[PDB]
RNA sequence: ACGGGGAAUCAGGGUUCGAUUCCGGAGAGGGAGCCUGAGAAACGGCUACCACAUCCAAGGAAGGCAGCAGGCGCGCAAAUUACCCACUCCCGACCCGGGGAGGUAGUGACGAAAAAUAACAAUACAGGACUCUUUCGAGGCCCUGUAAUUGGAAUGAGUCCACUUUAAAUCCUUUAACGAGGAUCCAUUGGAGGGCAAGUCUGGUGCCAGCAGCCGCGGUAAUUCCAGCUCCAAUAGCGUAUAUUAAAGUUGCUGCAGUUAAAAAGCUCGUAGUUGGAUCUUGGGAGCGGCCGU
């Protein structure tokens, strides 16, 4: 029985895209996974789930509702040109590198001691 | 009389007592009402006057 | 440099002495009638009330027909009706400061949870507040502080998620009746 | 006031400003004799080293001995006698110690039965003297 | 004593505070001098001196945390050598990089907001409505209160899968499952002579020990000490010291006092200061409402 209705809906040109902010109908049972609300929007508005970001959930207290945001975009060429990277990351199509930005720093204040091709030669 | 050698004379020589087993006190509104009770639901108009709460005369 | 509030106000003040045997007697007179936990609860409202009616004192100051006291005291008297502690009848802002403390004891959400009748005493209803069985327009309402909208009054009812209205049955019960059925065999 | 004239604003303020100097509370507060020769240079409280325990003889009416303990402030190098609380405690205080030590009630005015001492020993050896009393917390040796 | 916007208190006047996130100023251990640049007398630039201090093959070299953490010291007195540029903005040649600025967690009873620590019934009981009885007693259809009496129904503190949250997490919210009778899942803090709410109770001590803001209590029936029971007050808080505000009309402009309580100069003149007599336009023209009004 979980039901969906959109609101402030507005549809963007200029960054290619449709948005929303999502109600979303969940008496008895939990906050829905994103994914699911994703699944359940793309069917809702007859187009793929991909090209769906949808976010920023917070279920309003006792808990038959819940409000987050909704992106609906053209294409996945347009979705990851102009969507933040870690909303991305989140439907698992972008990696950032491991490395901690204390190693970054102590990397780049250790490159201004040697100068030219040496520089390489600081992390190995 | 009594110099630096008296102190702690009285704490050190009372028969000391271990305190007894209570039933715990309500806390809370639980407590607010249960005064509530003992003085503005329960009690009569007395003769005379109307005695203190830990009254034992 | 920070991107915080700080904004922050007392609710209350406490009374100048503090042993008024009179006062003592009449705040614990209100405790009892309603059901509050502690003075703080009476002195909540009283500071309430004292500013409602500082405002008011402020107004009939002002020169009638002034335009910053017909727009102000207009805003004021609406609110209060509003609440269901003055009357629509007697929204006139002398009425204002004719105007106590048992006028917001009773549009409270335990008072009226009570004075409904879906509720067993004053003591029972903040429980059934507490542990969230009552809703105020399909919003569950935890805390009975919550002051009652006068159009707001009738749409209290139990939440439709618990055991007292057609909800799941409780921990109790549910416990109860599968030792109940480890009890039978 | 004894100038209502309509131009007397100075005359009143200088006046007022004139006579404040003749009240206490004004002239020790805006003066630094009482904020300097204070023990405790204006602190709530100070630590200080334990270099004697004091018999103090109670007044003229009421008659007990009063026990204090003499103190080497810290941060002033100055000397105190300060009073000791409830009964028995003197018993927690080996001599040499580290105590935080405070006011007596009075804004450094002498309370009581005790002849010239101002001030209460709080915590000894940075464990409260209340908590001693009680037992709660044990004193570490 | 950085100033201000402001803060506390508050009848009306006031009094006190403002190092402290916004504005403006100042300084980068103290003074001083200057390079570059649109902008600096810059200090996460340089040059000396002074003070301090690091490395040294003893020839020399390097330093500036009143940036973020952290350390020592000083003290009554103040947190992590954490994660992140996702937000907010800033810098750059720049839709792309960088930012201890900033954000996010950790510590946090400075302080502010909400708010658990039980509710409900059946019983013994007791007080109060009624037919009735001189008194007792009867009935409980009506109430109300207390007993580690008993009975289920409760819901979250916690435990904890999952989602949500989010840069990634956390907390919150949502939600499976567990999770309460001594509901031991155990509320303290201060008091109980007066001021000041609440014992002339019991045991101990005997002007001792101690209490006691003040007045006072303590020398053998202690309402005050040391404890037990009990009761009161505030309550997840409550006590203490100190600054400060009201109370203080005990600084008095509002508003104090000055014969004797503290207080009018020995007396007079006298300049700035302060205060300063009366007097200088009125009658009607135009119009409305029921002689008076605009």
């Amino acid at each position: 029985t979980v039901t969906i209705r959109t609101r402030k809906f507005m549809t963007n040109r200029l960054l290619q895209r449709k948005q929303m902010v999502i109600d979303v109908l969940h008496p008895g049972k939990a906050t829905v996974p994103k994914t699911e609300i994703r699944e359940k929007l793309a069917k809702m508005y007859k187009t793929t789930p991909d090209v769906i970001f949808v976010f920023g959930f917070r279920t309003h207290f006792g808990g038959g509702k819940t409000t987050g945001f909704g992106m609906i975009y053209d294409s996945l060429d347009y979705a990851k040109k102009n969507e933040p990277k870690h909303r991305l990351a989140r439907h698992g199509l972008y990696e950032k590198k491991k490395t901690s930005r204390k190693q970054r720093k102590e990397r780049k204040n250790r490159m201004k001691k040697v100068r030219g091709t040496a520089k390489a030669n600081v992390g190995a | 009389h009594g110099s630096l050698a008296r102190v702690g004379k009285v704490r050190g020589q009372t028969l000391k007592v271990a305190k007894q087993e209570k039933k715990k006190k309500r806390t809370g509104r639980a407590k607010r009402r249960m005064q509530y009770n003992r003085r503005f639901v329960n009690v009569v108009p007395t003769f005379g006057k109307k005695k203190g709460p830990n009254a034992n005369s | 440099p920070v991107a915080r509030s700080w904004v922050c106000r007392k609710t209350y003040v406490t009374p100048r002495r503090p042993f008024e045997k009179s006062r003592l007697d009449q705040e614990l007179k209100l405790i009892g009638e309603y059901g509050l936990r502690n003075k703080r609860e009476v002195w909540r409202v009283k500071f309430t009330l004292a500013k409602i009616r500082k405002a008011a004192r402020e107004l009939l100051t002002l020169d009638e027909k002034d335009p910053r006291r017909l727009f102000e005291g207009n805003a004021l008297l609406r609110r209060l009706v509003r609440i269901g502690v003055l009357d629509e009848g007697k929204m006139k802002l002398d009425y204002i400061l004719g105007l106590k403390i048992e006028d917001f004891l009773e549009r409270r959400l335990q008072t009226q949870v009570f004075k409904l009748g879906l509720a067993k005493s004053i003591h029972h209803a903040r429980v059934l507040i507490r542990q969230r069985h009552i809703r105020v327009r399909k919003q569950v309402v935890n805390i009975p502080s919550f002051i009652v909208r006068l159009d707001s009054q009738k749409h209290i009812d139990f939440s439709l998620r618990s055991p007292y209205g057609g909800g799941r049955p409780g921990r109790v019960k549910r416990k109860n009746a599968k030792k109940g059925q480890g009890g039978a065999g | 006031g004894k100038c209502r004239g309509l131009r007397t604003a100075r005359k009143l303020r200088s006046h007022r400003r004139d006579q404040k100097w003749h009240d206490k509370q004004y002239k020790k507060a805006h003066l630094g004799t009482a904020l300097k020769a204070n023990p405790f240079g204006g602190a709530s409280h100070a630590k200080g080293i334990v270099l004697e325990k004091v018999g103090v003889e109670a007044k003229q009416p009421n008659s007990a001995i009063r026990k204090c303990v003499r103190v080497q402030l810290i941060k002033n190098g100055k000397k105190i006698t300060a009073f000791v609380p409830n009964d028995g405690c003197l018993n927690f205080i080996e001599e040499n110690d580290e105590v935080l030590v405070a006011g007596f009630g009075r804004k450094g005015h002498a309370v009581g039965d005790i002849p010239g001492v101002r001030f209460k020993v709080v915590k000894v050896a940075n464990v409260s003297l209340l908590a001693l009393y009680k037992g709660k917390k044990e004193r570490p040796r």
